[PDB]
This record gives C-alpha cells, structure tokens and sequence, in this order.
C-alpha cells in the first residue's frame, strides 16, 4: 500500500499523502475536543488517538466509522500511547496518575504494569518484536526507562536527557529518537542508550516525532510546519507543510513500520486474557487489574477477597497482596455523590447511596447491568442482609428504618419513632439484631433492636457526639463505631459489654469502619488517608493509603462461603416467611412483619 | 423543570419494553422533549423526540418502525414504546427537554435539562 | 454575478453552487453554536446569521473575516431576522422577549419598534423599497401581521393561517410565500393577504423556504433535502442536495433579490441616526431606545431623567413618557451579582456593587469605559456624593462606612463602631448629613450623622426588623425606608418627625426605594413588582411593571442643572478642604477628616 | 487556583501599560499561564503564554515585537508588558491557566481557571 502521514492538531485528526506531500484532508470523527497522541493498526485500518481534555482514549477506522472510546476511566492526563500490533494490545502512560497500563485494543481486560516509584512518564514506545517498552519520564530528575512489554526488569536507559519527547525507534538501523524540549534538540542513540548523536541543534522548536526510511519527521511549534530531513546527518532539509500551529503528535501510516512476529500474534500465546511479549521475543501471560494467573500459567481468577471504598463520585477496589497490586476505579457510571456502599457477595453486585440522585442502585464490577432499588425520600445509610436478600437503609427524611428487597420490592418500615434519628445501620442474622446510631437532639445514642424492630435498647448513651459509622464483626463479637467529633474509635462486644477506645489520636474526621479479616479498617476523610489496626493486638497501626480525596465509605467483601451461607434458616426461602426471618438464640427461625402488617396465626404470613 | 425516567430493567432479546418520564415544573406547551441514549465506550446517540404542542414525532433510523413516542393526555408524561429490542438497543436512555420546538433534535448540546438515565439491557 | 444558496445546520453555514455542479462548501466561521436565521448584504459581501443558543446575531464577509457580533444583549430566541440593504439598518424578531427590533448593521442606535400585544413572533420579511414590514406570530392565535418598517400602521394581514414559517417575498410578482408547519403546507397569497393557494400538499415536512426566479426553495426534515420546484404550479420539482439533516433556513446570495431604492439609501434622509422606511416608498427618522427626536425630524436626544433598576445578572434602564416606550436592558458586561446601583449625572457614568466579585465597578450606559473603583471587603451599600465627587458605602465584612474618590482614591473611614453594623446608606450632601440603616442584633436602628461622622443620632429605634432600603428627598425633607420583615415602606422628616406608615399591605419583599419628584417607586423582590405612590396625593398607588424576577435596587435619574451644581460651595475644588467638605447650617463650609487623621491648624488639610 | 487581573486604565495612543495576574492555591509549578483579550462584538482572542516552569513564551502575531510574557521571581505573578499600544488594542484582558504545560495555548476552551478580567482602553 502508499504511506501518508497523519498528524494531531486541535480537535483534528488530518491526512498527509506523501505521494503528493499535500493534500490535506481531515479524518471524519466525531466528540473529540483537544487530540493528543496518535498511533495505529495497519492490519485493521484503525487508528487510536488520545484525548486530554476528556480522559479518553478511543479508537476508529480510516473510513470514520466505529468510533469507540475504549479507555473512559481512570485517566488524568494520558500523553503517552502505543499499538502492540502483534500482541493486540493497547499501552498507555498517564502523566497524572503515574501509571503505565494495558488492555486489549478494544478496551478489556486492563491492567497496570507500572506504577512504583513512577513520576510522569510522557512518551511511549514499542518494540514488540523483541519484546522491550520505552518511555520518557518527566519527573524530578527526567530520563528514558526501559522494561519488558509486562512491566518487568525496569531500567534507566539514557539518565542524561532533558525532558524529552516524541520518542521514536528505527525498527531497521536499531536507534531511537526524541527531542529535548528543555534543550531544543533532535538527539539519538542505540537501543541500549549509548552513542548518542545530536540530529539537528538548530531548529526553533521541535514537538512530535516520527520515522520512517531514511527521513526524519518532526513539528515546529515555532515555524507552524512539519518538516523531514536525511535521519543520519540531519540535512536534506525540506518542508512538508506550513501554517499548522500547535501539532501534537505524527506517525507515518504505513505496513514497513509495524513488521516483525511473536507467538502472541499466533493465537494469542494461547492465554485467556493478556498476552504480553518479553525478551528475547518470548511471552508471558497476563491477567486483568487483581486477578490472579493461575498454575497453568494461563488462565486467570477474579480477585475472591477484597476492600472497596468510595469518594464522592467514584468507587475503587483494593486488594491485600504480596505483590501490593495498585488501586483502581470501578467502571461505575454516573457517579453523583457517593454516600454510603454495600456488596451482595451472592450475584457478586456493588450497591451504594448517591445524596444527590436520592436513590439506592446497584451494579456488577465491570458497570454493567445497573439498576436502581429504590427512588422526597433521603436514603443515608445502608445495611445488606444477604441470606433474607435484604437492604436495611434509613431514611434522612422521614427518619425511619426501611426494608426493601434486592430486585426493589419494598418490605416495609421496621423503625419509626418521634424523637428517633436513626442515621448508620449495620445488621447482623447471623443473630437477628440490628444496630444503627440515633442522633437526637444533644443526645446521640447508640442503639440495638431485633431486626424487626422490636427489642429496643439503647446500648450507649455517653461518650458520644457524632457517631458517624458503623460495622460488625460476627465471628469476634464486636461492635464497632467511629465519632467523628469526638474523634475517635471505639469497640465494644454484641451484648454492649466491654467498651472500649481502640485510637483517639491523630484522627481528624472518621466517617467509616470495615473489618477485612482481623484488622479493623478506616478512612479519614480530612487526613484524605485509609487506616487500619490489628485487633489482635499483635502488629501496630499503619497507613495503608494517603492524599484521597472525599472519601465516603470503606467496605470490605470476604469470599462467600456457599456452605455456611446455606445453613442460615433463612437463605432457604426465607424460612417459610412472607416477610421478615428472624434467627432466634435456639438456632431455629421466627417470622415478622413491618409496622403496616401484623403476623397471622399460621406464623409466617404478614396481614394487613 | 426537572425530568425523571424510569421503566429500566434487564429483558429478553426480541422483547417489549416502555420507558416513562416524569416531568415536573411546567406545563411544557413550548417545551420538545428528546429520548436519547450511550451505550459503554461509545458516543451519545439519538433515539427520538416529540413536540409536547403539535404532536410532531422525529427517529433515528436505529430504532425506525421499533420504537414509538408518545404524550400522556393526563400526568406530564412522555413514553418511548421499545418494541423488537436487539443486543444492540442495551445502554441508558436519558430523557431530555429544550423551550424551543423547532431545531436539531439529534443536538444534544442545545438541551435545556437532562435527567438522571434509565439502564435497558437486553440480552 | 453568480447566484448561489446559503443554508444553516448545526454550527455551521454552508454554500451550494446554483449554476455548478453542487459543490457544498462551508464558510470559515468560527465560534458558532447553532446558526439559524440567516441574510445578507450583496453589496457588502456580508452574510447575517442569529444563534439561538448563543443568543447573539452576528456579521462576517463570505471568506470568513471581520466576524463581528453586532447583537449580544437582550435576546431569548432571536427566530427571525433580516436585512434592510437599501437604509443599512438590521431587523430583528425575538419570540421569548416579544418584540420587533431595529439598529444599524453594525449594532449602533438599538430600538423597538413593535412591543405592545406582541405574542411570539417568529420569522420576518422586509419591503423596504415600499416600505413595509412582515411578520408570523405563533402566539394565541397565529396570523401573519404587517406593518410600517418603523413600527406603525400595525395590522393583521393574513388572520387564517397556522403557525408559519420562512415568510419570503417574491419582490417581481408581488406574493408572500410562507410554511404552515401546522398544516405541512407550501402556501402563497398576494401582498394584501389575499388570493391564497397551495402550492405544494403532499410534503412530508417541509420548514426552510426562499424565493429565486421561477422557483421556490424548501428544505424538508423528512427527506433531509433542499428541494425546488416551480412557484407557481409547484411542479416540475427536483432534489438540490441530499442527506442534510434538519437545515434551519437558505437563501438564495444574488443581487437580484436585493433591488429598489428609497430615500434612505441616498442620504440616510438626513438622518442623524436611523433611517426607517414608511410607505409608500417614504422614509421617517428614527432614534435609539429611550431618545427623542428633535423638532427638526433628523436629530436624536438622549434621555435627561429616567429609572435605573437592576437585577443579579442585568441592569435596566426606564422612561415615562406617553407612548410609554419599553424597557430596555443596558449593554453592561460581565454582571454577575448586582447589589446596589446608583448614577453620577455630572459624568454621566453608572455604579454598581457586584457582591460576588465583592467589588465597586463604574461605566457609562454604553457598557464602555469600564473601571473598578474599590477592590477581604464586602461592600453592602453605596451613596454618591456629587458636589465633593466621593462614594460613600459600607462594608459587610468590617463594618465601617468607606469613603472613596470616584477615581478610586481612597478618602477614608468616616464610621466605625464596636457592636455596629452599617448597611443601607444615603448621603445627603446639600445639608451635609448623611442616614444609614444599623441592624444591630435584635435591635434594628435608622441613625444619622455628619458626612465626617461626628453627630451621631438614632433616629428611630423602634417599630422596626430589618430595615433593608433607604431613599431621601432633599427638596421635601423627607427619609423614605421599606422595612422586608415588617413588609411596610415609611417616611419621616430629615429631623426625624412625622413617621407615618405609607403603604403596609400586598407588599412581600420590599428591597429598593427611589424617588423621582412626587412619586415613590420601589421593587418588591417576591412579587417581582416596581411599583409606586403618589406622595402630593391626587393618584393613587399603581403597578409600573410586573413578573421581573430577581431584582436588587432601584435608582431615579433626574436631569442636573448644572448653574445649581455649582452654586453648592463644595463642587469649587471642595471647598479647600483635602478630604471632607462640609456644609454647615449657615450655607458656609468647613473641613474634616477620615478617623486616622486629624484636622490642621489651616482649617483646610488633615494630617496623620 | 483563583487569578485576579490588575493594571488596566485608560491609556493615549502609543503609549505603555503593564497588567499582573495575582495568584492563589499556587500549584504553579506545572501551570501555563495565557493572556486573553476581548472586545466589543468580537470573538476572544488569544494574546500570549508562558511556562511558569520552563521559560517558554508563545506571542500572537498581533501582538509580536510590543508585548511581552513574563514571571515573578518572588510574587507568584504573570506580567504581561503592553509598549506601542494600538486603538483597536482596546479590550477586556484576561488571565487564563492551566495544569498542563505544551498544548494549543490558543484554544481557551481547554483552560481550567480564568479572572474577572482587566479593562485597557486605548485612545
Ligand atoms: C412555471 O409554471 C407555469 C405554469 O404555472 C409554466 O407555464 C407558463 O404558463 C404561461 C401562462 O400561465 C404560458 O405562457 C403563455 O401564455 C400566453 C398567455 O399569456 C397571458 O396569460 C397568462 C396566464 O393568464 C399570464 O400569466 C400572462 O401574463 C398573459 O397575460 C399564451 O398565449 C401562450 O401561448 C403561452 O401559453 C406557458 O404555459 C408557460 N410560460 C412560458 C413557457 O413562458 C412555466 O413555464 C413554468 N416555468 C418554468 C421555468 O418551468
Ligand atoms: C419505604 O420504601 C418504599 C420503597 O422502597 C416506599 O414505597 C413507596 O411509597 C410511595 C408512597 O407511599 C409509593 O408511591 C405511590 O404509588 C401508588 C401506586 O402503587 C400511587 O397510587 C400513589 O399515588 C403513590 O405514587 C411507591 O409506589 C412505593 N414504592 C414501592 C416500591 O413500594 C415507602 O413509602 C417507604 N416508607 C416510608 C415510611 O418512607
Ligand atoms: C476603605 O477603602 C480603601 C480603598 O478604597 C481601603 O484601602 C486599602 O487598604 C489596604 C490595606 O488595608 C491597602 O493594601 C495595602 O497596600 C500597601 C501598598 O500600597 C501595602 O504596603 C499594605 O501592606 C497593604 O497591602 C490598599 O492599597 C488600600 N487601597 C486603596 C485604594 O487605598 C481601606 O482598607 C478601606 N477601609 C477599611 C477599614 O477596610
Ligand atoms: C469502514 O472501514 C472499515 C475498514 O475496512 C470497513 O469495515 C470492515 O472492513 C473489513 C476489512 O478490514 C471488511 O472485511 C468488512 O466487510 C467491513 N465491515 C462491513 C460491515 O462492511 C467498512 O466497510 C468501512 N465503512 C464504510 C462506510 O466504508
Ligand atoms: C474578505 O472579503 C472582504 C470583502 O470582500 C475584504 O475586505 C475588503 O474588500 C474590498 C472589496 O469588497 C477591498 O477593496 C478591500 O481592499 C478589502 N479590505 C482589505 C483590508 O483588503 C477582505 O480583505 C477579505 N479578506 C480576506 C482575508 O480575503
Ligand atoms: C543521508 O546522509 C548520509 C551521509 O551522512 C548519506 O550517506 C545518505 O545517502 C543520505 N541519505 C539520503 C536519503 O539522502
Ligand atoms: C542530500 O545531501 C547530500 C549532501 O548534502 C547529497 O546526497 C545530495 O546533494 C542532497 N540532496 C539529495 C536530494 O540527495
Ligand atoms: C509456570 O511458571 C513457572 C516458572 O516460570 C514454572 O516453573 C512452572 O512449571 C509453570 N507452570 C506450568 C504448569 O508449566
Ligand atoms: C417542466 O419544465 C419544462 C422546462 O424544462 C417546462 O417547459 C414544462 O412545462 C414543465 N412541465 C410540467 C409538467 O410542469
Ligand atoms: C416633523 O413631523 C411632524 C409630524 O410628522 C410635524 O408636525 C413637524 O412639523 C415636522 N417638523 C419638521 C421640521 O419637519
Ligand atoms: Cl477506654
Ligand atoms: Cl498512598
Ligand atoms: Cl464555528
Ligand atoms: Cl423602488
Ligand atoms: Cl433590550
Ligand atoms: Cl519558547
Ligand atoms: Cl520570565
């Protein structure tokens, strides 16, 4: 086929023939508001751009059509992006959050490669073919790195360089090419960093780079032009095109520039998921962010354990590895103002309160399948039970305990009072109780009741100010909550016996507890900082994350046990229940009703 | 003025399914309102619109001969009849409202209010 | 000349060649959001078009330079518009504010011409060879109305019709062409509305219409075209171009639509300003909004007296006189929290504080010549010294009463207290006091002092909540304040004598008060009302304008006598006083000083 | 980040003017800073930007040769030197930033902050 070139500039995407070295023609895309950077696939006629202004990275033919953005999360300032066209893989480094990531060309399966010790890498380059990766790095102290297309044995390349830019490799003489905007230059040097050459030291100012064949093609943000000269000696100076101010990024779009082979081209390494090259033109198989590779070394498992916390308007996971695998973002659209969350590890589905949207939703992991519970009403808190198939949540507006089920049905209210402010909840069948807060007027209390309502008792009266957040631990029989004025944390057995302070310094606004196995989680919200303390008392307090901002809730989400799930009375058609299952000290089950029903004399319906 | 649909669920392939929304603060005589839809990783895109005065209905030809626009006569209420659904149809429909009754209604930017979307998945 | 058509869609305005091969082309615009309307001057080269989003209505040569936007204030939907080529002047129809509109093609000399029951006009013909004006209404009842191209002669021209679209004038064969879009109908009648026939029944939706030669051109949102066909049969039709989604309006850019003469065209008729077309064939002078024209039919004065009142985001400007001309709003840019007005009548320049730039801005009712005089500080209320040319205004946030040259020199604080809290102030420089509202908590005052500070008397301590406006008339001696809390506006003497109750009943939210000579006026903020009073007794209380929402203040204007002005013993360059000029009891003058300095042995200059 | 203009006047025709860009939540150090104008009925316009880390400067062509970019080295202020000042130099000046440093620093749609705006008027 005729090479061409294609440059970025604005919100366009334009079309250079070199047979004609004119013909200046736009690339017909829709939504894009500022193009970055540019590469592409000449086996699928497809090329990708990245959008700044957005945080997206898309993709589309030639032609116009299928325009999908197959990267919408999770992005802060993605300068660097490139085609593993024989993998068909899709990397990128984002300058704001720090990262070098992968996926599929269309958008799955993603993962980090790097992302320790990490300072705003810009521009990136492939070498598929033997298996390396190359960036520039634009932090304290600028340099090229280099590590294998999975992000293993990191290195420092060239550590004396300026900040550099449009880093380009000659796949034919073996050498790689940037331009020094600190310094203004066009330099060179082998694969291995050394035999550097200046190309050109005296050109106004150089941005963007590309090769192809003899020539080296570059833009002058100076000149407004794109310009190409002899790659070895720097001369044969000519110019492609003039009057183009501000061009981000060119390419030259021909088949000679993505040659070579892997086994990953050949299906695809036979791994499930990621197939990602190392030297010397090996492979290894990858998974997505948390999963696991298994022992064939090919196939991939979800993540069974794992933390959840929210900001205002997002939801991320973290997991507790060996490896300290990095946080992500949920793919969770629409994300308002996040107040509270809960996990149903039975359909394995995120719920969450948005205050603004006033509702209660829910969603799978990936964002797909959303779906909302229940739609003024002013949602505060919820509490899932997961063997009723329960949300037990209070209502900032009527100040009540209201029950719904997980497809929106509503059960009723189990809780209304004059006087009551019920705000946290938390439930616990395992032993038919619920424990909630109930911030009165100068008076807030910690209070207990049986999961229908009845068996009030208010378990603490003092020593409190504001507690904000609540969780349980069945197994140890403890009680957790968090004051926020006061500003500390405290602990205390189901019963209400043996209160006790677990920290009460260095704590600046608690506003959510979590226990993951026995480690009693928290975040602060103006520390913009996750915490957690051993509760055995064994290892001391540690920082597990720093500098989040808005933080809403902490939830963490242990492996389901189908066995012991299954053995609750009331996972089994909730006990022959219409309504509320009630697991009573003998082991065996009750049945209740909301306030607007009454039990029947068969002692499982509920009558109005 | 403030809009909020609602009808969304999962549904079979080649199903039914009616999508409503609630308009509140206006009569809407001068008001057009627009069913729009994004499905993950692609561009917003138009599904229909209505004049709330004139009766006036306008398609995209995805949706032609399959989905239905209608006014409610009683409770300021706009319904998109979704019949023949595809694979294809799953994203959130968001309903939108512009004062004006004639312009661009595949131009999205120009509307007034937005509401909150409804996820439709069909499989 | 070449004739070819014009046509909008989306943010874009485009060309289609009429004797070429279709060769659609767009013009390079810029900063265009939803082009609609749409006309030229073929003797320009210019190309007019309205943006319903933006609502603006702007200017640009066909290569694309000297784009200008001559409209940018006081428009909600500008649907219709159009050109007057032979007197230069710019027409325009806004259906959200209801009004029919005339400037100059460049902007200058903005006036109404039609406003009185005027229910949403929406597209708009001009005969300015005859001199006449046509116009579609879809309000209550759609017609199609004519009138004189000054404003006169109003009349409904064609009463059975729906609500039409792209009226067109067949200026060589003497019919109005128009689109029922209630019917989907092509229509055609004569110039008196009269002889109607169809032209085209069986269009599925045509909207954009125009008239060239033998043909009649539509665009059609169901067959996304631009059609043509012959006017008279409507036959012999045929497609322009296709696959043009929902074309707003063409027209066909050639000199043969645009002939005739009047007497404007020659001379402006003498006109110093505008130069309206009346029939038959004759010409009238016109002036700006809120001028008069002189005894000699040609010249324009401005307006001596007249109202300011502003709201959060605007400042208006009104007139009383007999034809009872409307309201209009002043060109005053980049208002974003307006609190409180007033005038400068020696200068001619207008003042306001923007509570949320929490600054004290100044300009002329041209918008130009815009300056910040007091730039943390929150200023509250505002009172001009016209004799010593000082501003005297209190802070919210430090609770003094600031005094400042209205070049922004600062003089100093003339009023600080430890428990005051100074808020509506009117100065009084004739007798040299000045009163101020002094909302202490839970004790509402009105007090008085010397304009140096000195003299402090509570006028009035009872009877009062929050005492938010203060007005004053010094050739009647009398304090004028609107209590919000006690809904009620009183009056008194200067002295402090005769409070009396004024009005008391129907009022929500009295903010503002102003006088003009015997009447009262001010603005209720919840019934978003201007009313007034007769204070000499004869009428009574009236309504003056209605359904204006957010108001703020509210500021008469009357015309200076400047011999008068002068003979106050201030205006002399302050009397030889460096800072406060005082006129005592005697009609003589004294100096004084802000509180950080003290007067000097000279009598005239202050000193720290 | 909150930017407040300073300096515009009223100036004869030839003449001289200095404006400054005051600053606050100064994350500075990874910050462009741009000088917009704005007339009457005109489009806004870009006038010139400067790298607060780096030094580089980015003129309009009606402005090259007469004005001048520059920084503070103590105040956390952008100056923009106005020499052979124009009539039709007349407008409202702004001061516009960003957390981002090489990019069209024409396009005002992609800033993140902006001031209330200076006025310079020359006779
Ligand atoms: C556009 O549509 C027209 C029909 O609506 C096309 O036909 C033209 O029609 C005229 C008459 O309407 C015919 O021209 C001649 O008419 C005279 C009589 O002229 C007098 O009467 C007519 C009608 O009352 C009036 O308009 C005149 O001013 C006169 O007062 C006959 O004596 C001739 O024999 C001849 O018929 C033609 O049919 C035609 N005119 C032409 C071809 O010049 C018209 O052709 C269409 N135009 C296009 C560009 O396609
Ligand atoms: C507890 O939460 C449930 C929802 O989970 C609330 O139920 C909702 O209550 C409203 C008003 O009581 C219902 O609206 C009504 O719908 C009927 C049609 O059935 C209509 O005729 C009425 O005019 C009104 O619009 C709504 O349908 C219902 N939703 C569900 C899913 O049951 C309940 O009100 C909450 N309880 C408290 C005390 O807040
Ligand atoms: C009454 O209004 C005047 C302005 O009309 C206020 O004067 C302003 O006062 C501030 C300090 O409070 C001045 O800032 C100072 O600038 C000098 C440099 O000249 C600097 O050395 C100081 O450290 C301080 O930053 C400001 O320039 C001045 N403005 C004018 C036009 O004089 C006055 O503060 C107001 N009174 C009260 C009680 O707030
Ligand atoms: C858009 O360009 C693509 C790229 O060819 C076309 O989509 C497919 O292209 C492959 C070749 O890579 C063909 O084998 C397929 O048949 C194409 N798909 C379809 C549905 O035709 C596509 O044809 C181009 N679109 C247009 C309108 O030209
Ligand atoms: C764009 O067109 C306008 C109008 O055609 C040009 O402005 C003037 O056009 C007249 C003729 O109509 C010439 O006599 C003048 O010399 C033009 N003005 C100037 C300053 O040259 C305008 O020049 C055109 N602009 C471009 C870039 O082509
Ligand atoms: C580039 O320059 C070298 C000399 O350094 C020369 O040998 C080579 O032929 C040149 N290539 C082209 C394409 O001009
Ligand atoms: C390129 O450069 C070298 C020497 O400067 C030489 O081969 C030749 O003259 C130049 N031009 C071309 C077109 O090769
Ligand atoms: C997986 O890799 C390890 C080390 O790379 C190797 O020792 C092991 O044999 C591999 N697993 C299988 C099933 O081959
Ligand atoms: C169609 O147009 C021709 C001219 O091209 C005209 O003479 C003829 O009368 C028209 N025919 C009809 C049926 O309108
Ligand atoms: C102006 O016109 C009015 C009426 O149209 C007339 O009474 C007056 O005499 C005219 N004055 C002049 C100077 O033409
Ligand atoms: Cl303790
Ligand atoms: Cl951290
Ligand atoms: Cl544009
Ligand atoms: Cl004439
Ligand atoms: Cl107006
Ligand atoms: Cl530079
Ligand atoms: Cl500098």
């Amino acid at each position: 086929p005729e090479a061409f070139l294609l440059f970025s500039r604005r919100a366009d995407i334009r079309r250079i023939s070199l047979e004609t070295n004119n013909n200046n023609v736009a690339i017909p895309l829709t939504g894009v508001k500022e193009a970055s950077a540019l590469d592409f696939d000449v086996t699928d006629n497809r090329i990708y751009w990245t959008d700044i202004s957005l945080k997206t990275i898309s993709r589309a033919f030639m032609n116009g059509s299928a325009l999908e953005h197959v990267v919408e999360f999770g992005l802060d300032y993605p300068e660097g992006m490139a085609v593993d066209w024989l993998g068909k893989n899709l990397y990128w480094a984002d300058t704001g959050t720090n990262r070098i990531e992968v996926s599929k060309l269309d958008g799955q399966h993603r993962q980090v490669l790097v992302w320790k010790d990490l300072d705003s890498p810009r521009a990136l380059a492939l070498d598929p073919a033997e298996g390396f990766m190359y960036w520039t790095e634009w932090g304290g102290k600028p340099k090229i790195d280099r590590a294998a297309m999975d992000g293993s044995e990191r290195t420092t390349l060239v550590p004396n360089v300026g900040r550099a830019n449009g880093l380009t490799i000659d796949y034919a003489k073996r050498r790689l090419y940037w331009t020094d905007l600190d310094t203004n230059l066009i330099e060179s040097s082998n694969m291995l960093g050394l035999n550097r050459e200046v190309i050109a030291d005296d050109l106004p100012h150089p941005f963007g780079l590309t090769q192809y064949q003899d020539y080296i093609y570059w833009t002058d943000w100076s000149r407004r032009s794109i310009e190409r000269a002899n790659k070895t000696s720097g001369q044969n100076r000519t110019i492609i095109q003039g009057h183009l101010d501000y061009v981000m990024d060119i390419l030259v779009f021909h088949s000679s520039r993505q040659s070579g082979w892997n086994e990953c081209a050949s299906s695809n390494g036979h791994c499930s998921h990621l197939c990602l090259a190392v030297p010397v033109g090996g492979f290894v198989c990858g998974c997505p962010a948390h999963y696991s590779l298994n022992a064939d070394n090919r196939t991939c498992s979800a993540p069974t354990t794992f933390l959840l916390f929210s900001q205002k308007s997002a939801i991320n996971r973290m997991v507790i590895d060996e490896q300290q695998s990095p946080d992500i973002i949920l793919p969770i659209h629409s994300l308002r103002n996040v107040r509270a969350i809960d996990y149903d590890p039975l359909d394995k589905q995120l719920y969450w309160i948005d205050s603004r949207q006033n509702m209660i939703r829910k969603a799978q992991e990936d964002g797909s399948q959303g779906f909302t519970v229940v739609v003024e009403i002013q949602p505060y808190d919820l509490s899932i039970d997961i063997y009723s198939r329960y949300i037990y949540w209070t209502c900032e507006a009527t100040n009540v305990i209201n029950v719904t089920r997980l497809d929106g049905r509503s059960v009723g209210v189990v809780l209304k009072g004059e006087q009551d402010r019920p705000r946290a909840v938390v439930v616990n069948p395992e032993k038919g109780y619920m424990y909630f807060t109930n911030l009165q007027e100068r008076s807030p209390k910690i209070e207990r009741a049986a999961l229908d309502g009845t068996e009030r008792e208010v378990l603490f009266f003092s020593g409190l100010s504001k507690p904000i957040a609540l969780a349980l631990d069945s197994r140890l029989g403890k009680l957790f909550w968090a004051d926020s004025d006061l500003r500390r944390i405290e602990s205390s057995d189901l019963s209400g016996a043996n209160r006790i302070v677990l920290e009460d310094s260095n704590i600046l606004q608690p506003v959510g507890l979590t226990v993951f196995e026995n480690w009693l989680y928290w975040i602060d919200k103006q520390q913009q900082m996750i915490e957690k303390i051993d509760m055995t008392g064994r290892e001391g307090r540690t920082k597990v994350q720093a500098r989040i901002a808005q933080l809403s809730d902490i939830h963490a989400v242990k492996e389901l046990n189908l066995q012991e799930y299954r053995q609750h009375p009331c996972a089994q058609d909730n006990g022959g229940c219409s309504h509320i299952c009630l697991v009573k000290g003998d082991g065996t089950t009750r049945c209740s009703c909301p306030m607007h029903l009454v039990l029947l004399q068969d002692e499982l319906s509920c009558g109005a | 003025v403030q809009l909020q649909e609602s009808g969304g669920c999962l549904v079979q392939a080649g199903g039914s399914l009616r999508l409503s929304c609630a308009a509140s603060g206006s009569t809407f005589s001068t008001y057009t309102i627009g069913w729009f839809r994004q499905a993950p990783g692609k561009e917003r895109e138009f599904v229909a619109a209505i004049h709330w005065d004139g009766g006036q209905t306008y398609y995209a030809d995805s949706v032609k001969g399959r989905f239905t626009i209608s006014r409610d006569n009683a409770k300021n209420t706009v319904y998109l009849q979704m019949n023949s659904l595809k694979p294809e149809d799953t994203a959130v429909y968001y309903c939108a409202a512009r004062g004006r009754r004639y312009f661009d209604f595949t131009y999205s930017d120009v509307y007034d209010y937005w509401g909150q979307g409804t996820q439709v998945t069909v499989s």
